[PDB]
């Protein structure tokens, strides 16, 4: 009986991790990209007072 | 947002462009150029008394 318990508990809480890989590769890029964006600033900031 | 369009409203005069029109000034170094020619004509003046 506590088989299926265990099962079942265990099936309920925990969670695969190839999946959040897959958002985790995805969101590193994202976040990457956000870096070039800043460094892009760096040259948008020869503009605001001249 | 709030805080960015109510940034936006400049206040009293601000420096966006503001600061931009600074470097201009110097045209009127030009216009005081003018000015002096306008004293070095007084010399054809007087220069009719002498």
């Amino acid at each position: 009986l506590s088989v299926n318990v265990q099962s079942i508990k265990s099936n309920v809480i925990d969670v695969d991790y190839g999946e959040a890989m897959m958002n985790l590769m995805q969101v590193q890029l994202a976040y990457q990209a956000s870096l070039k964006a800043s460094t892009t600033i760096s040259q948008l900031s020869l503009l605001n007072y001249m | 947002s709030v805080y960015s369009e109510y940034q936006s409203k400049s206040g009293v005069n601000t420096n966006e462009e503001l600061a931009a029109l600074i470097q201009y000034q110097s045209s009127y170094g030009a216009a005081a150029k003018i000015v002096s020619t306008v004293d070095q004509m007084l010399d054809t003046l007087l220069g009719l008394k002498s």
